[PDB]
């Protein structure tokens, strides 16, 4: 168990966590302004995926300030994780291409 | 058993406020909302404002004039709505409902009747009505109840406690200078009167005076 | 904010046949809609939830469809307990919203009202007043009419009424017509009568004590 | 070839049941779904549901009361629909349709007549139509056939086994006391009969009896 396989399991759990509280924070931040459409659980869960992957197909999008401050968070934390992982994916693969050669 | 419980009623001079309560059991999740429905006598439902007890925000209908205040309390697991400053206008009988976060209201409250007037609490005056001397009877008798000389509504009037439903009417009430008015009728089998006991429960929650009244032939 | 549209305000179907109630919202809100039911003074009862999803309780009679801005509630064969007030709410779009509600009745066939005339009780005179009390239950349709007569001398003072809504276990209606006089004014007359003026008899039925 | 195939008609009494059949050949990918259409007489057509044979899983409409049931059969390659306690109103011609999964159908059925009676299934009686004695013929010759006292619908009429159809009427049928009565005529060239054969051939599906009528002139 290394650092980077470590990192990465880490980082999905962890956007898991992003995936609920944010769809709770949403729905928390986006009732009380009219027109608002990311007002339940279920679909903000649905809507938390589709951002934190990037996608955005615009059915659902937040339009206040704590909403979208919230949405940005979600971005970075999935931005990050599945760039974690990357990063993991590469240092396994490196690791052992040393491995086919004199290292 | 029952998850929402409210007041029957209460009663509010203009100018006043009162604290309406919506004590909650059964499945207390993280994600519940807590909504109030106003309903105005004739008309249909209103949705005045909403809040979730698990983080204490609340939010109000911005349509209307915004006269509400709703809190929560974890510990008891009870909302409640502050109304500030009425008229005759929010005269009117207040909903409670739980929902769980997915738009729709699964269970409702029984809801509170507030009445705005500047009149006195007046327990409810209960009488039988048995049919007369000369009045003939065929396959099934007609028995009643006459509520009067209270305020202000509601009355609830159940015969036998509950156990008797079928054959049982409740007139609405009428309004004679301050004070309510109306009447029950239970229409049982011939053959099970008065040699079976029929009885009336007539409940008051404005004033919480809860009485019964035994429905015996004319003597 | 959405507006929902329930029309028409009241529907009148005959019984066992199929009624839809409409509803429609001032824009698109796909299936986030709702279904309530509210009998004679009680809370509403959720009947369908997302347009078309049924509910653990409520009979399959009931049934939803719709998606967009046009939604229909239906009762395949509609019976007399499905008399009510019927409400829709929509969950799409912050704050949610309710129609302004369709009354349900059922046309159901002639009834010849159930006169009964009753005598102020001996706890009600103690008092210091009395009230004789007169019942016409169980008719259809509505459309009746109510008469004093006081040793033949028709009475109007003192009389209060009261209509019920289509009652929800017969599809019926029912009044109640109550004399109110002062103990005085009781004494000095002995005779009360009941009349009652319906469709289903050319002749007046009546009942005095 | 014949893609979808259907019976000719089945008669239910309301109350029971009917399981109509929608044997395919063809083409059978994976992707393939087989709809259903209503179409009650004169008006127009009505889907009813779908369903993939791949998967097994079925849609319907929910607009409409469902009393339908799906289901399917990978090895006879046979779609099946399941109707429940039928009354008048359902009473209809149910066609079946192949989709590719692209939108439309691509082919339809024959279509089965269900018809909803409680009366008794009748061969239907057909007999000749020959000119009378007296009746001068022009440069080409009516002739035709009668087909009365049969239940229910639908009745197939051909001449000479689909070779005759230039010249063919089939007026519908009229319904008189529970039994439906029809006529077909033909028009060939007058110096074309008796030498060369003329002959109608109805068929009754609901009763499974196709009988044939040889138009000979009257002696
Ligand atoms: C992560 C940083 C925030 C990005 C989303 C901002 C959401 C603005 C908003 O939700 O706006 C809508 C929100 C509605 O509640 O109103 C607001 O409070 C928005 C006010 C916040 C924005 C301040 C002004 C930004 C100016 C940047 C360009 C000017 C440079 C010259
Ligand atoms: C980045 C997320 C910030 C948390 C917002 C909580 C919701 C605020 C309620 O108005």
């Amino acid at each position: 168990s290394a650092l980077h396989w470590r990192a990465a399991g880490a980082a999905t759990v962890l956007l898991v966590i992003v995936l609920l509280a944010g769809s709770y924070l949403a729905v928390l931040a986006e009732r009380g302004a009219p027109g608002a459409q990311l007002i339940t659980y279920p679909r903000a869960l649905w809507w938390a995926c589709e951002t934190a992957t990037t996608v955005g197909y615009g059915d659902l999008c937040p339009v206040t300030l704590w909403g979208r401050l919230v949405a940005v968070v979600v971005m970075v934390a999935g931005i990050t994780s599945f760039g974690l992982v990357t990063a993991a994916l590469a240092t396994w693969f490196v690791g052992r291409e040393q491995e086919r050669r004199g290292h | 058993q029952v998850q929402l419980q409210q007041p029957g009623a209460e009663l509010v001079k203009p100018g006043a406020s009162v604290k309406l309560s919506c004590k909650a059991s059964g499945y207390t999740f993280t994600s519940d909302w807590i909504h109030w429905v106003k309903q105005r006598p004739g008309h249909g439902l209103e949705w005045i404002g909403e809040i979730i007890p698990s983080y204490g925000r609340a939010n109000y209908n911005e349509k209307i004039q915004k006269k509400a205040t709703l809190t929560a309390d974890k510990s008891s697991s009870t909302a409640f709505m502050q109304l500030s400053s009425l008229t005759s206008e929010d005269s009117a009988v207040y909903y409670c409902a739980r929902e769980r976060g997915d738009g729709y209201f699964a269970v409702w409250g029984a809801g509170t009747t507030v009445t705005v007037s500047s009149a006195k609490t007046t327990p409810p005056s209960v009488y039988p009505l048995a049919p007369g001397s000369a009045a003939q009877t065929n396959s099934m008798v007609t028995l009643g109840c006459l509520v009067k000389g209270y305020f202000p509504e509601p009355v609830t009037v159940t015969w036998n406690s509950g156990s008797l439903s079928s054959g049982v009417h409740t007139f609405p009430a009428v309004l004679q200078s301050d004070l309510y008015t109306l009447s029950s009728s239970v229409t049982v089998p011939s053959s099970s009167w008065p040699s079976e006991t029929v009885t009336c429960n007539v409940a008051h929650p404005a004033s919480s005076t809860k009485v019964d009244k035994k429905i015996v032939p004319r003597d | 904010d959405i507006l929902l549209t329930q029309s028409p305000a009241i529907l009148s179907v005959s019984p066992g046949e199929r009624v839809s109630f409409s509803c429609r919202a001032s824009q698109s809100i796909g299936t986030d809609i709702h279904w309530y039911q509210q009998r004679t003074n009680g809370s509403p009862r959720l009947l369908i939830k997302y347009a078309s999803e049924s509910i653990s309780g409520i009979p399959s009679r009931f049934s939803g469809s719709g998606s967009g801005t046009d939604f229909t509630l239906s009762i395949n064969s509609v019976e007399s307990e499905d008399i009510a007030n019927y409400y829709c709410q929509q969950s799409n779009r912050w704050p949610f919203t309710f129609g302004s509600g369709t009354k349900l009745e059922i046309k159901r066939a002639d009834a010849a009202p159930t006169v009964s005339i009753f005598p102020p009780s001996s706890e009600q005179l103690t008092s210091g007043g009395a009230s004789v009390v007169c019942f016409l239950n169980n008719f259809y349709p509505k459309d009746i009419n109510v008469k004093w007569k006081i040793d033949g001398s028709e009475r109007q003072n003192g009389v209060l009424n009261s209509w019920t809504d289509q009652d929800s276990k017969d599809s019926t209606y029912s009044m109640s017509s109550t004399l109110t006089l002062t103990k005085d004014e009781y004494e000095r007359h002995n005779s009360y009568t009941c009349e009652a003026t319906h469709k289903t008899s050319t002749s007046p039925i009546v009942k005095s004590f």
